[PDB]
């Protein structure tokens, strides 16, 4: 609603994992042929069209904007999942919470090394682009020696 | 008010295993309906059908509460007029009680003033409770690491023999005897000899006096029973303790034991109903069903409800559908290790994968809160460690590592403690440690002042004096044995 009116909304989703388990159990008892751990074959597209309405609108229709923010859980660091996978080949990027990094005293636990943005600097502020690129740079090198 | 469906007459159609379809002429009753089969067949024991799923508008698929023996097509059956109901209030405390709640303590007739369908609605959003408490087991892993909350969700998770029984009976010792409040204690599935053994612990203990007041209540549906009981016991014990909570406000204690049962039993019953396994084998509905039994274990403004529940992981797998769905409907979580078992550890809490929704700075001690993250960061950096340990030697480790590492295995033979359960299997007093000695104890091993001390002092003992006083006793010992040898020359 914000967004064809020339408004900027955040939309959280707490979370996905559980809508995929949800909408198998809806597939199997209304007797759906399962997939891939008695999944849905179409949960892929669930995900899919769920997260292709998030958009930034070009000036012409308003520019308001959806930004997303699904969240995901896994099961002893495994990104191999079934679910795990599909959404993480569709958002623009992903921020790692590492298990090991949470109890190491790190927290937030972000995994820089997993994580990363496709939208790069362009999401970034003028004030903070000089600062993030040459941070990049020291902690990249920081981390190959270390 | 009376049902409308009371004394509908249906016969029998279709029996499979401990699923039965039912054909009423005039209707089928509404769903969780309980049903009672007339005909005499033969039986030693009457037997009752619960409404579980509407194939027409005249035959309905039920689940059997007693064994299905001898039973027959066309065999009459009459609805009860409403679901499954079991006694409730005052009546029922120091009594034990089975699914359908009939007592089975071969005692006088309960006699309760009302009673209520096992099947109730969950509270909602604005019933919710606002209050954090710090529940003091008196157990150091959990005290410290992974702190209980008072009216939250409690969760052992563990694999066949490690100990989850042992700590549900010194949670119960710990708190249960000199708790305020009522207890509930749902055997879910599990061996008969235990209900024995905790009715007899309790007559013992005089928390129930059947000559007095009791406190207590016992719902039992244990591994003998077929699948369709051990679905609904949980559901009975947690109706007496929502009606506990409720209409009289007070705190309750309610140990299931194992809740796993339930979900296996779920899963049996829906493998006749004719359903799509899911991942496993495991119901399409299980996270539903562990959703409407868990959320109604809460407390809410009127009450609280401390819920401690054991979580059976099969074969060790704590990826498996049932104890992977079940961490998120968990305030605490407490996850332990075969290997631990083994290495002579217990409890084998596992405190990495444990995890409390109270360890916060605002909830708990700050000094509290620094000592429990400081043991965690150690005890990760100790099991990074080990990785390199294992492989090529104590030997290649920085000087500093080597420190880090002998810390690390003086708190984890520190956390071991014995439970007063246990002495027959540990042959030691068990102990009961203070939350404040155990804080202080920790801090101050984690600043080094006790690298002296021997590694086993801190093995199977208590508060830190009791980690001295072994420590006096061993040098004391080598002091003999040293005097032996000198002697000799
Ligand atoms: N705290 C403890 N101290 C000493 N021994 C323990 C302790 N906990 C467990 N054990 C040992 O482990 C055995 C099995 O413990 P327990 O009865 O708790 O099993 P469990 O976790 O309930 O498993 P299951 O019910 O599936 O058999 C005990 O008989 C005892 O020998
Ligand atoms: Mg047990």
């Amino acid at each position: 609603y914000f967004m064809n009116r020339g408004r900027h909304c955040l939309c959280v989703y707490d979370d996905l994992s559980k809508q995929a388990v949800a909408y198998r159990q809806i597939s199997l008892l209304l007797r759906r042929p399962p997939g891939r751990e008695a999944y849905p074959g179409d949960v892929f597209y669930l995900h899919s069209r769920l997260l292709e309405r998030a958009a930034m609108l070009s000036p012409g229709k308003g520019g308001g904007s959806v930004t997303a923010l699904p969240i995901v859980e896994t099961l002893s660091n495994d990104v191999t999942a079934y679910i795990v996978t599909n959404v993480i080949s569709i958002t623009d990027g992903q921020i790692y919470l590492d298990t090991k990094l949470f109890t190491g005293g790190q927290r937030p636990a972000v995994n820089i090394g997993l994580s990363v943005s496709r939208v790069g600097s362009s999401a970034q502020n003028a004030a903070m682009k000089g600062v993030a690129g040459k941070l990049k740079g020291i902690l990249a090198e920081y981390r190959k020696l270390a | 008010p009376v049902a409308d469906h009371k004394g509908r007459v249906g016969h029998v159609s279709q029996v499979i295993g401990a699923v039965v379809d039912v054909h009423f002429a005039d209707g089928v009753p509404p769903v969780l309906t309980a049903l009672d089969v007339v005909d005499k067949l033969g039986r030693d024991e009457p037997l009752t059908l619960e409404i579980v799923q509407h194939l027409d508008a005249h035959t309905g698929r039920c689940i059997a509460m007693q064994t299905t023996d001898l039973l027959k097509l066309k065999a009459k059956v009459v609805s009860t007029g409403g679901n499954i109901s079991v006694p409730v209030g005052r009546e029922t405390l120091g009594r034990i009680f089975n699914v359908l709640g009939d007592a089975i303590d071969q005692r006088g007739p309960v006699g309760e003033k009302l009673r209520m369908p096992i099947h109730a609605v969950a509270p909602k959003l604005a019933d919710q409770a606002a209050e954090d408490a710090v529940l003091t087991t008196g157990i150091k892993v959990i005290d410290l690491i992974l702190p209980y909350c008072k009216g939250g969700k409690i969760g052992l998770f563990g694999g066949a023999g490690v100990g989850k029984t042992v700590i549900i009976m010194e949670l119960i010792n710990n708190v249960a005897k000199g708790h305020g409040g009522f207890s509930v204690f749902a055997g879910v599935g599990e061996r008969t000899r235990e209900g024995t053994d905790l009715y007899l612990e309790m007559m013992q203990s005089k928390v129930i006096d059947l000559k007095g007041e009791s406190k207590c209540v016992l719902v039992y549906g244990q591994m003998n029973e077929p699948p369709g009981a051990r679905a609904r016991v949980a559901q009975s014990a947690l109706t007496m303790a929502e009606y506990f909570r409720d209409v009289e406000g007070q705190d309750v204690l309610l140990f299931i034991d194992n809740i796993f049962r339930f979900t296996q039993a779920n899963s049996e019953v829906s493998a006749l109903l004719g359903r799509i396994p899911a991942a496993v084998g495991y119901q399409p509905t299980l996270a539903e069903d562990l959703g409407q039994l868990q959320e109604r274990i809460t407390s809410t403004t009127k009450g609280s409800i401390t819920s401690v529940q054991a979580v059976y992981v099969p074969a060790d797998d704590i990826t498996d559908p049932a104890p992977a769905t079940t961490f998120s409907h968990l305030d605490a979580t407490t996850v332990l290790d075969r290997a631990v078992a083994e290495s002579g550890i217990y409890p084998a809490v596992n405190p990495l994968e444990c995890a409390s929704r109270i360890m916060d700075p605002d909830v708990i001690s700050v000094d509290h809160y620094n000592v429990a993250q400081d043991v965690v960061q150690m005890l990760t950096k100790y099991r990074e460690l080990q990785d390199i340990i294992a492989v090529l030697g104590i030997d290649e480790l920085s000087e500093e590592d080597k420190l880090i590492v002998d810390r690390a295995r003086k708190l984890v033979k520190f956390l071991s403690q014995p439970f007063q359960v246990a002495e027959v299997f540990t042959g030691m007093t068990g102990h009961y440690v203070q939350l404040d000695d155990t804080i202080d104890s920790f801090s101050g091993l984690l600043m080094g002042t006790y690298d002296q001390v021997p590694e086993m002092a801190f093995y199977m003992v208590g508060g830190i004096n009791s980690v001295l006083e072994k420590a006096k006793k061993m040098a004391e010992e080598a002091a003999e044995l040293e005097k032996m040898r000198r002697a000799r020359v």
